[PDB]
């Protein structure tokens, strides 16, 4: 019964993936919805004949919402098979700073040699970083988002690249090993 | 050296002075070297500290870890020593 | 004093055999050649399990609740083991050769593959007695063409599938109802099928060959049954497959290959996570934790365990055991560390408490073939055939200088002086000690004058002199300190060899060829004491003999003897399967130990099967390389004179038994040999023995607890000592307060001294009371230590077990308190920032 | 006979459990550096990214250490946080310390430190509650130092050392042993 | 920083120690100390000093550890009388 | 196939022959011409133990 | 090499040495914890150099 808007960011990518994401979501889920473009907007419920999983309608919006802030058909598989997965929405002025000059600054810290910081904090740390202008939809597991979480706030506040570039090796370390 | 020594003697010889002069000279020794131990400990983690402070600000780290690791041993210190195979 | 006990086989951490986890990832068990080793990678303590195989051991499985160890001989000696009881509950003998063993997950019933047959049993109760018969077969199957290689139950409890050295593997039911169910035979491998594994669910069914063909098995249609849906093929082209694991949770192989090489898949997708190599050996036991990340991996002709988690590209050991090699033995001066030789002039520190080694030193080309310590085991030297002898560090793990002597002879002994200042070696060929200084690397002179090779040489730790062991039948005392350069001999019976000299160092030691052990007096020349020796050596026929155990005169003779440090005892041990240890003034031998029981060494039986000669040959010496089906162990290179070698396939025998070097423990009662088997380790720290002194009627572990009641602090402690039980002694140790503490240490009498003292510097090791055993041992030394100098022999086992107590455990809490006091007083004192 | 646990208050015991599980917190990161192998292993890089969360089988967000230490400021209590603070894995107490989540406002690093304060107090697992502020400092040893002089930060800080100013009582007792051991064995 | 030149050449050998640990720890305490904190450029010459330190601390502990043997030497003769 | 007067070449078969006469399967240090053509199995088997006891007479045969 | 090898398991590996040599050798200044094989334990700290 739930209901998700899909923004202008993904707005032809989600057309041309209009049918080869919903028959999948329909053979594994079935979920009544539609590609309801007159609203922008789709309506996913539980279906009369395959309300078997009262999460699914929770997992399908989760996916549907994957769709709509960027993520891709990837990780809306991994949304399907996410047992043990969780995504945070965070975005900018949560730790806030000067929205001007700094945050260009902050833009070009954040992606670093054209991406290649995102890339190597989105690699080492396990996670899926959806780094808009002012969004970030970090993808991953517990400790994965808190570690995105806190590697995040550290590069906002201020620290140097050879501390976070250590630190982003060892904290790589301890999530891969276990006991 | 010398109390290590002529330990049985200085032991097994009654003197209240003898008992006042070392409680006198043991307190002040080690006050005297506890007092260059805390500078020397003071300068070993102290600038332990400005090394590692500047390994994380000058230096510019590297993410590849086998390449990290392959690139500290080539940039570390080197000593040439004559040997017998 | 002398209720010795096998508590841990140090070295040779894998030799052959199904190395295996506990259900938990805390217990390693890796087969050693004669017994399980129980290693324990969480709380770093090792443990070597004290019962005998016959010969080699084939697998080992454990069971899910962690009580219940099988472990199979190679004839099928069957050996159940009570695990936390750590004793033997039955010795059933499986009439063939067995390859794997299975528990079930839920424990109840266990798979054997023996022979074409898999024989499925019910597991005894652990909580029941132990019975004659405790072993009842659920069933037999025997629906197989060749041998059955390998076993894999399901992760229910009702299917078991085996593949076999037929190209097929079945899937049995254990259920008799469900034989309709599961029936069907798989087939198609080109080569030796040598794992089949159910995956996460029961459906899918991974077949792995030797090949390299993976087969995936389905049951879909083209009723309709168990097709192929895919095959998978790792295209090595000469690395053979040799096993296989498969964690079904985490769907990861983990193969194998001869080459060295192994590499680790995702099962539905076949992608090659991880692939890394050993060496040259060829990988023979892979096995996987039941969490799914730690991969136990392990090679034979080196004899190296490897445990890996597969997840962070990082190892957690790699260790390497070295069979038949180790020439000697060095304790440290603090009882956790035994280095050892190697014939591949590795010399490396084993530590005891967990039997791995902790740094290895493979500078020595040639083969080590005597090792010391000196200077309070911060130094240490080697001797090898390369014509040197080496320094090295424990702190930089360097050498310092390589002596060498003016033509690079040959070396068979090393000794030091207990100051680090005269190095010594001595050699077959040339046969003068050679001396050295440490600082200046040049030799200083070469003390002469006997005829045939100096075999054994030790200095003196308070006179300062050496004495030299000669095939001379001469022993030699050299006073080189100090304008003397005076020589003395004093002539044996017999070539003799193996010296050792007392700590007191006023006696020595020495082993004639003749078998007798004499011991002699340094500053007075004549003989003190012998004692005969010839009588209580069990000599071993070998296979090749021609002659009686009786008359066989290879090793009934002693090439190994060290006192004890507190003067007391003397360990003889030689080429034969005996180890002695003998009593000094009381001229008698307390117990005889046997080293070995394994018929895959050569001298470990007086008595040889009489159905084992036919009408020409024995039987085992029968050249059987032949009938093997791979091309690697066909291959012979035997040389024919290649005895003790530099490998073991140059041998073209078995090898023989011998303990080559032994040394006893300076802190813990416990003494090391250096055997064929590896470095056994017998120790008494077990403490489960009534032993007395001056015990009465009215003295009871009652009047014990009731002298704690009315507060007779010292009439409790003392009169525990009576009883002498351990926790009897640890029942009044931690009960008294801080404050009488100095009154009853004062008060203790002198007989009771080396017995708190022993029980001070075992207890305080494992144990969380540092302030509490500190404080004992401040009131102890400050109240009595007039007696402990006057009598340091006494002492000085437990001596130095309490310095060991402050340094290594004790002492770098100190560190970490000054080095977080020193930070703390900088960080919050000094600048601020920008 | 079982030992227990702790003879007194006023003593100084360590912690249940392997006496090597401090030189582990230490140095973590040497003992990974030499465990790793010789080469990069090799890879084919067309793994999945989420393997290893695909095992077949911000006040909700934060961690359960973080809310207990945040419970722990509350009921001004932490042995219930310092419980579970000896039982974590080396490897993830030096996530842990690493991560505290204390950049600007500095209160974690406050309410981790009085922890430590109890933990001292209380007497038990000495060995490890020293090695805990030893990889505080390794960690945010930068931070604090920044951060110096501050009234609520330094006021946590004098109340660690006059805790930790009746922990020398060992050093004297230590300082005292061994020199006696060796001088009353080699005499 | 030409003082901690020359700083670092008397911590070279085992006497002049004190006078060395004392001009850097006089650096850290008794100078304008957060000025020091500002200025880089020495610190490449200021990590070459510090493993002789643990050389003198660790024998300067040594000599604590020898000075309690007159602990020992004044307990046991009050102990005896 | 070396130069004669190779350096590396130098040090190496007196290197050699020093082995095999401390071997003992040839007995001459002078030629090198030796180490191709006397170095013979009847050179190396008379260096085996009950040969060496018939040139010690040790044994009757 | 393998010659040698093949003398000296054939001589009963007691064997005579190489008269001399004098070589070269390298030491990188790594930590000495890490000069040792793979183990949860080692025994020191300091620098190699």
């Amino acid at each position: 019964s739930r209901k998700i808007m899909v923004p202008p960011h993904r707005m032809t990518p989600l057309r041309n993936s209009w049918t080869k994401i919903y028959p999948p979501l329909v053979e594994h889920l079935k979920l009544q919805v539609r590609m309801n473009l007159k609203t922008k907007s789709v309506e996913l419920r539980t279906n009369p004949k395959f309300t078997t999983d009262p999460g699914a309608l929770q997992k399908g919006a989760d996916f549907i919402k994957a769709f709509t802030l960027g993520f891709d058909l990837d990780d809306s598989i991994a949304l399907l098979r996410l047992d043990d997965l969780y995504i945070e929405t965070f975005e900018v002025k949560d730790v806030k700073t000067l929205t001007g000059d700094h945050l260009s600054r902050a833009i070009g810290r954040i992606a670093g040699k054209d991406g290649k910081t995102k890339f190597a904090i989105e690699n080492a740390t396990r996670t899926r970083i959806v780094l808009a202008d002012s969004k970030i939809h970090i993808l991953g597991g517990f400790t994965h988002i808190r570690m995105a979480r806190e590697s995040v706030v550290s590069l906002i506040l201020g620290s140097p690249p050879g501390k976070v570039y250590g630190n982003l090796r060892t904290v790589a370390s301890r999530l891969k090993e276990r006991y | 050296f010398i109390i290590k020594f002529n330990h049985k003697e200085l032991v097994s010889q009654k003197n209240e002075e003898l008992k006042l002069q070392i409680n006198r000279v043991k307190t002040e020794l080690r006050s005297a070297l506890k007092s260059t131990e805390d500078d020397l400990g003071f300068n070993v983690q102290g600038l332990k500290f400005v090394k590692q402070q500047w390994n994380l600000r000058h230096n510019y780290e590297f993410v590849d870890e086998y390449d990290q690791q392959e690139k500290e041993s080539n940039s570390a210190r080197k000593r040439v020593f004559g040997t017998v195979i | 004093k002398s209720d010795f006990k096998f508590s841990n086989l140090l070295g040779t951490v894998y030799r052959q055999g199904n190395i295996t986890f506990s259900d938990d990832g805390k217990q390693l068990l890796s087969p050693v050649g004669n017994r399980v080793s129980v290693f324990d990678l969480i709380n770093n303590k090792s443990f070597t399990f004290e019962y005998e195989h016959r010969k080699n051991i084939a697998a080992i499985d454990l069971n899910k609740q962690g009580t219940l160890l099988i472990s199979i001989d190679e004839d099928g000696r069957a050996i159940l083991v009570n695990f936390k009881a750590r004793n033997v509950l039955h010795h059933f003998n499986f009439k063939e050769k067995c390859s794997a063993v299975k528990f079930s997950p839920d424990g109840r019933l266990f798979a054997l593959a023996s022979g074409r047959f898999l024989q499925i049993w019910k597991t005894p109760d652990v909580n029941k007695d132990r019975q004659f018969a405790p072993f009842v077969r659920h069933r037999v199957h025997a629906g197989h063409f060749q041998d059955i290689t390998s076993l894999t139950w399901s992760q229910d409890s009702r299917f078991i599938l085996t593949t076999s050295k037929d190209l097929s593997a079945k899937i049995w039911s254990v259920d008799s109802e469900e034989k309709n169910l599961a029936a069907t035979t798989f087939n198609g491998h080109r080569d030796y099928v040598m794992g089949a594994f159910f995956s996460h669910d029961q459906e899918k069914i991974y077949t792995v060959s030797k090949d390299g063909a993976v087969f995936v098995w389905e049951f879909t249609k083209r009723k309709y049954s168990w097709r192929i849906t895919k095959k998978h093929f790792f295209y090595a082209n000469q690395a053979k497959v040799k096993c296989v694991t498969f964690h079904p949770a985490t769907r990861l192989l983990a193969v194998g290959f001869t080459s060295g090489e192994f590499r680790l898949y995702d099962l539905p997708d076949f992608t090659l996570i991880q692939q890394l190599s050993m060496g040259q050996n060829p990988v023979n036991t892979v096995s996987v934790n039941q969490t799914g990340e730690w991969l136990a991996f392990g090679s034979s002709k080196l004899g190296q365990l490897l445990v890996y988690e597969w997840q962070s590209e990082s190892y957690i050991l790699k260790q390497q055991g070295h069979f038949d090699s180790t020439n000697s033995l060095a304790y440290s001066p603090d009882g956790s560390r035994v280095v050892t030789a190697s014939e591949d002039g590795k010399i490396k520190v084993w530590d005891i408490t967990s039997g791995f080694c902790l740094a290895t030193f493979e500078e020595h080309t040639s083969s080590v073939t005597a090792v010391q310590f000196a200077k309070r085991g911060q130094v240490m030297f080697s001797s090898s055939l390369d014509g040197t002898v080496r320094a090295w560090d424990l702190i930089r793990y360097r050498n310092f200088r390589t002596f060498t002597g003016t033509e690079r002879i040959q070396f068979n002994c090393l000794a030091v002086d207990p100051s680090g200042e005269v190095v010594c070696a001595g050699s077959l060929d040339n046969f003068d000690i050679h001396v050295w200084s440490v600082q200046t690397g040049q030799l200083l002179d070469a003390l002469s004058g006997h005829e045939g090779p100096v075999s054994c040489l030790s200095f003196s730790q308070e006179n300062s002199v050496l004495a030299s062991a000669s095939w001379d039948k001469t022993i030699r005392i050299w006073s080189i300190f100090g304008r003397s350069q005076q020589v003395e001999p004093i002539e044996v019976y017999s070539d003799v060899l193996a010296l050792s000299m007392r700590p007191d160092g006023k006696e020595v030691a020495v082993s004639t060829l003749k078998g007798q052990i004499s011991i002699f007096n340094i500053e007075d020349a004549k003989q003190v004491g012998n004692i005969d020796c010839r009588k209580d050596i069990i000599s071993g026929r070998f296979n090749q003999d021609r002659f009686t155990a009786k008359n066989s005169e290879r090793s009934k003779f002693f090439t190994t003897i060290h006192y004890s440090f507190d003067g007391m005892a003397i360990v003889a041990g030689g080429n034969n399967n005996s180890i002695c240890l003998y009593d000094v003034p009381n001229e008698v031998l307390l117990k005889r130990f046997i080293v070995s029981r394994n018929m895959a060494l050569n001298g470990t039986l007086e008595f040889l099967n009489s159905k084992k000669m036919t009408e020409a040959g024995s039987l085992d010496l029968i050249d059987d390389a032949g009938e093997n089906s791979d091309l690697e162990d066909r291959i012979d290179n035997s040389l024919p004179g290649s005895q003790r070698g530099g490998d073991l396939s140059t041998r073209k025998m078995r090898p023989e038994v011998r303990v080559t070097s032994v040394q006893f423990s300076p802190t813990a009662n416990a003494f090391a040999a250096a055997s064929t088997e590896g470095l056994l380790i017998y120790s008494t720290n077990d403490t489960i023995l009534f032993d007395p002194f001056d015990l009465d009627v009215d003295v009871t572990p009652h009047s014990t607890v009731e002298a704690l009641r009315e507060k007779q602090f010292l009439n409790a402690l003392v009169m525990a000592f009576r009883l002498n039980e351990e926790y009897l002694i640890n029942k009044v140790y931690e009960a008294i307060p801080i404050k009488e503490i100095p009154l009853v240490a004062s008060n203790i009498p002198a007989i009771y001294l080396p017995r708190i003292l022993k029980f001070i510097g075992d207890f305080a090791i494992e144990s969380q009371h540092i302030e509490f055993n500190l404080i004992w041992i401040k009131a102890l030394l400050s109240a009595s230590g007039g007696y402990i100098n006057e009598h340091k022999y006494l002492f000085s086992t437990a001596m130095r077990s309490i310095q060991r107590f402050i340094v290594r455990v004790a002492k770098e809490v100190v560190n970490t308190t000054t080095d977080n006091k020193y930070t703390y007083r900088f960080l919050v004192s000094t600048d601020g920032s920008m | 006979y079982t030992s227990l646990e702790q003879i007194d208050k006023e003593l100084l015991t360590l912690s249940i459990g392997p006496r090597s599980k401090m030189n582990t917190l230490l140095h973590l990161d040497v003992i990974r550096k030499r465990s790793k192998p010789k080469e990069a292993p090799k890879k084919s890089e067309k793994l999945p990214f989420f393997l290893q969360l695909s095992g077949e089988k911000r006040l909700g967000f934060e961690s359960h250490f973080t809310k207990q230490l945040r419970e722990g400021s509350q009921s001004k209590d932490y042995s219930s946080l310092l419980a579970t603070l000896i039982n974590f894995s080396p490897a993830a107490v030096d996530l842990e310390i690493r991560s505290l989540n204390s950049f600007e406002p500095f209160d974690e690093i406050v309410w981790f430190i009085d922890a430590l304060t109890q933990g001292l107090k209380s007497n038990k697992n000495f060995e490890l509650y020293e090695t805990f502020m030893s990889l505080l400092f390794k960690a945010h040893g930068d931070v604090i130092h920044a951060n110096n002089k501050n009234q609520d930060i330094a006021s946590a800080l004098q109340n660690w050392e006059d805790v930790h100013k009746k922990e020398d009582r060992l050093d004297d007792l230590v300082k005292f042993c061994m020199g006696v051991a060796a001088f009353v064995t080699t005499a | 920083i030409l003082l901690m030149k020359r700083c670092r050449d008397w911590n070279t050998n085992a006497k002049t120690h004190t006078i060395a640990q004392r001009t850097i720890r006089c650096i850290l305490m008794h100078h304008n100390i957060a000025k020091l904190s500002e200025i880089p450029g020495m610190v490449k010459i200021v990590d070459a000093i510090i493993p002789y330190t643990q050389r003198h601390f660790t024998r300067v502990d040594n000599l604590v550890e020898q000075s309690y043997i007159l602990d020992y030497a004044l307990v046991e003769m009050d102990k005896l009388f | 196939l070396l130069p004669p007067t190779d350096p590396f070449r130098r040090k190496h078969e007196q290197l050699l022959l020093d082995k095999l006469y401390a071997m003992g399967v040839l007995t001459t240090k002078s030629k090198i011409s030796d180490l191709e053509n006397k170095v013979t199995v009847s050179a190396i088997c008379r260096r085996r133990l009950p040969v060496i006891m018939h040139r010690l007479k040790m044994a009757e045969t | 090499a393998n010659l040698v090898y093949k003398l000296d398991v054939l001589s009963s590996v007691h064997f005579v040495p190489k008269p001399a040599s004098t070589s070269l050798e390298i030491r990188v200044e790594t930590p000495t914890i890490s000069m040792e094989d793979a183990q949860p334990l080692y025994m020191s700290n300091a620098s190699s150099l």
